[PDB]
């Protein structure tokens, strides 16, 4: 007979639990490399979240905006669709927050982050307007108004990091640590992390990602190094990983630019461009995948129920 | 690569002829002219097979189907993961027609085949073979079949179908050098017989890996190594499992049964799962991809995926760093800053030629990196674009002042309008914002 390969790996991922009490959801705790179950254990699938901005998106395609039209203006019943539509955790971004759009307050986010909190049976993840200097002012408040909830706070940077980090131990959060694609940087950025003395089952690391035909292969690539860094032994490689799916297949003009007529129907373009994002990131390793359209969330789940079979 | 002599020291020494030959020493020369393998020996021992097997060679064969420009080769590869070292060869794509379709439907299908091909970051990349299928279950139906796809396309062919079948179509289309699927374990003798006959490749088909390699065995025991592997998954699970495992025997193993090339099939009615299982075959190890689908837009995103994890990070992608010219533009035309990475060079001429504006763009020089990328690595300065304004002759080409800066640039603008001595404007952050930028601001 053949004598199937079996590699014996040193570790694993560690496995983190966002939420609490009824809310949780765990994720990571491999020691093998993606389905290899025959190497290693998958105590836990991939999971994934739908994305919730506070105050209704302005440039979306309406193919994206349509199953969503109904609840768009409204963070907490469009969270509630999103359970719904078989989200395992709400992804609540805060565009309002932007100093350059309405700006809003700490305290004011800090009341819409409680908001769809309790309205929704599942673990939160919050995300920031990517302004630095504001994002550093309403976590500590949105965290201390959330205290003992456990939401993924997002993001850490290695220039922004102490708030963010300090809201997860004083409050009892979670938090995603992003470097720009470079194992070292995000090596270097979860040591600064753990000194503070966050535990390590707190961190999700964040590659900072392409989409397909916009860097998928670069990010593949450093998600293959991070699984196998973790695998063999090295410690600080040995977080699960958050990739923001939606926020980039959705910029591309593949997905987002229904006259091209080289490019052939719209509707499956636009929606292959998120689900093979998707699918690709998975088979890199990749645990929490964060997305946008209900529909390619509904078709990949389809698909992992095969792989996993 | 040694010679019979060389493998001959090895052997059994019986001279009891059982593997075909008068004698080992020309049992051996069989095997160094490759026309016959060690398993055509009972009697080699499992250590000398090892000795003799494991000797230096590429742990994949490289297998060729078709010929002139349309050849695929596929093989050669030596690692599990790219940040190893690079995937040589990109995987065939393959589009299934059946032969119970009309002369003029198969016609019309192969039509719809040839035009999947597209233009990505400035190069033309296609699917790369026609499936042809005996579904008709009748020889005379396959071979006419055959022959009236052969007349509308110059891709090379996987026939699938019976021996009797294969053997019909193979009277024209043996010439075009077309894979031939499959030898099973019941008629492989008979199909091998045929694959020497025409000199083709040979899909091997067998369930699970354990049948697969012996049925392997039986065949290059005959002398045939021109070959493609199908392990015959039920499922995604299945394939996925069997992809990692002959890429990882033939590799780390030096197991010579698994050291070719695989084929899989995407085939799925539900074309985002089709999509989605041939996604996971590009990213693990199949050589040869079959699919049902003749819609662009299912097709697209697996050329665009397969080109990206082929991609070499070693190799910069770029264009020369000059003026380019947009539908002819005029002395009054919006001239674009970008840099020279082509994928941002093409995604701007895409935006720019799309919305049909006369213009210019130009790719400043950033080794090849995108507009954000250059920018955090200090590549994309004031000063190196003042310089591309004032050395680039733009300033002959056009009687106004103006440029305009990518948005995600912007705060550039006010040292580069110090330094270049041009009106900066920021644009749109996404080049899909020029047209209307274009129509409003110009
Ligand atoms: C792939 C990638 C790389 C690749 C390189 C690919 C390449 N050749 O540039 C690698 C991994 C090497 C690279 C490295 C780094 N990069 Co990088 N990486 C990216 C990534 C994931 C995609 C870049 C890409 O291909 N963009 C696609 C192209 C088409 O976009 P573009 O050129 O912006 O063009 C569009 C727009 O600008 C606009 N546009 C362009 N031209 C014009 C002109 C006009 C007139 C207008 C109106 C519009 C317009 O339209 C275009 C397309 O439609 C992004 C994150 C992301 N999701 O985008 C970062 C990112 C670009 N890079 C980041 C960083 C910091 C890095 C590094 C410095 C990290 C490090 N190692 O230190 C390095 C530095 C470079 C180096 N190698 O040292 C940063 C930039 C930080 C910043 N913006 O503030 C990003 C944003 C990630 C992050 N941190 O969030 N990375
Ligand atoms: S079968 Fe084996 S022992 Fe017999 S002649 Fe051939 S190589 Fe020699």
């Amino acid at each position: 007979a053949v004598e199937v390969l079996k590699e014996k790996w040193n570790s694993k991922v560690v496995e983190v639990t966002l939420g609490t009490g009824d809310k949780t959801v765990t994720l990571g705790g491999d020691s093998t490399l993606p389905f290899l179950t025959f190497e290693g254990e998958m105590p836990n699938p991939p999971r994934f979240a739908l994305e919730v901005f506070d105050t209704p998106p302005t440039d979306w395609p309406d193919i994206l905006v349509e199953p969503f039209k109904d609840v768009i203006n409204d963070p907490v019943a469009w969270a509630k669709k999103c359970v719904e539509y078989g989200a395992d955790i709400v992804a609540l971004r805060l565009v309002s927050a932007h100093p350059d759009g309405q700006n809003r307050s700490g305290a004011e986010l800090a009341e819409v982050c409680k908001a769809v909190a309790d309205a929704i049976d599942v673990p939160l993840m919050i995300i920031g307007c990517g302004v630095e200097e504001k994002d550093a002012e309403i976590f500590p408040v949105i965290g201390e108004a959330l205290s003992g909830r456990n939401c993924l706070l997002s993001s850490a940077t290695k220039d922004n990091y102490k708030p963010i980090v300090a809201t997860c131990m004083v409050h009892g959060h979670s938090v995603v640590a992003s470097a720009p694609l470079d194992i070292n940087l995000s090596k270097q950025l979860n040591i600064m992390i753990m000194e503070m003395n966050l535990a390590p089952n707190r961190i999700i690391m964040d590659p900072l990602i392409g989409a397909l035909g916009y860097g998928i292969e670069y990010s593949y690539s450093i998600i293959e190094r991070m699984r196998l860094g973790a695998l063999t032994g090295d410690k600080i490689l040995a977080m699960p990983v958050v990739c923001f799916i939606g926020q980039e297949a959705w910029k591309a003009k593949e997905a987002k630019d229904p006259e091209v007529a080289e490019w052939g129907d719209y509707a499956l373009r636009a929606i292959h461009w998120e689900t093979v994002t998707t699918v690709a990131l998975i088979q890199a390793g990749g645990h929490l995948f964060v997305m946008r359209h209900p529909k390619s969330l509904a078709e990949v789940k389809e698909h992992l129920k095969r792989i996993l079979k | 690569g040694l010679t019979g002599l060389e493998i001959y020291k090895h052997l059994p020494k019986k001279n009891c002829k059982e593997c075909g030959q008068p004698t080992c020493l020309a049992f051996a020369m069989q095997i160094a002219a490759g026309k016959a393998g060690l398993d055509a020996c009972p009697y080699v021992s499992d250590e000398a097979k090892e000795l003799l097997e494991s000797a230096s060679a590429p742990p994949v064969a490289l297998i060729k189907v078709g010929k002139g420009e349309k050849v695929l080769e596929i093989g050669h590869e030596t690692v599990l993961f790219r940040h190893d070292k690079r995937f040589e060869h990109p995987c065939g794509l393959a589009i299934l027609v059946e032969d119970t379709l009309s002369e003029g439907e198969i016609k019309e299908r192969v039509e719809k085949i040839n035009k999947l091909v597209f233009d990505r970051v400035g190069q033309m990349h296609s699917v790369n073979l026609v499936a042809l299928k005996g579904s008709s279950q009748d020889a005379a139906t396959f071979a006419k079949a055959v022959a009236t796809a052969r007349e509308v396309t110059d891709l090379p062919f996987i026939l699938i179908g019976t021996p009797e079948q294969l053997a019909a179509a193979l009277e024209t289309e043996g010439a075009n050098n077309p894979l031939l699927y499959a030898a099973t374990a019941d008629n492989y003798e008979q199909m091998v017989e045929l694959a020497k006959k025409y000199n083709v490749p040979l899909t091997v088909s067998a369930k699970g890996l354990d049948a697969l390699a012996e049925l392997v065995q039986k065949i290059t025991a005959l002398g045939y190594k021109n070959l493609i592997l199908d392990p015959q998954p039920e499922n995604i699970s299945e394939g996925l499992f069997y992809q990692t495992q002959i890429r990882r025997l033939a590799i780390k193993k030096l197991f010579r049964p698994f050291g070719y090339p695989t084929i899989a099939f995407a085939l799925d009615e539900n074309p985002y799962q089709a999509v989605m299982e041939a996604s996971v075959y590009i990213a693990k190890y199949a050589g040869i991809i079959v699919l049902n689908t003749v819609e662009p837009a299912d097709i697209l995103p697996l050329i665009t995926l397969r080109l990206n994890i082929y991609t070499d990070p070693q190799k910069p992608i770029a264009v020369e760093p000059k003026v380019y010219e947009i539908l002819n533009p005029g002395p009054d035309a919006p001239v674009f800053i970008t840099t020279n990475f082509s994928l941002t060079y093409f995604c701007v001429a895409g935006d720019v030629e799309g919305a049909r504006i006369p213009a210019y763009i130009l790719p400043v020089d950033t080794d090849g990196t995108s507009v954000l990328t250059a920018w955090a690595a200090g590549k994309f300065t004031p000063e190196k674009i003042a310089q591309f304004l004032k050395e680039s002759g733009i300033a002959e080409k056009v009687n106004h002042r103006k440029a305009i800066l990518p948005g995600g640039v912007a705060v550039l603008s006010g040292k580069l309008q110090e330094l270049s001595g041009w009106e900066i404007l920021v644009g749109p952050r996404e080049s899909s914002g020029i047209n209307s930028f274009i129509k409003q601001r110009w």
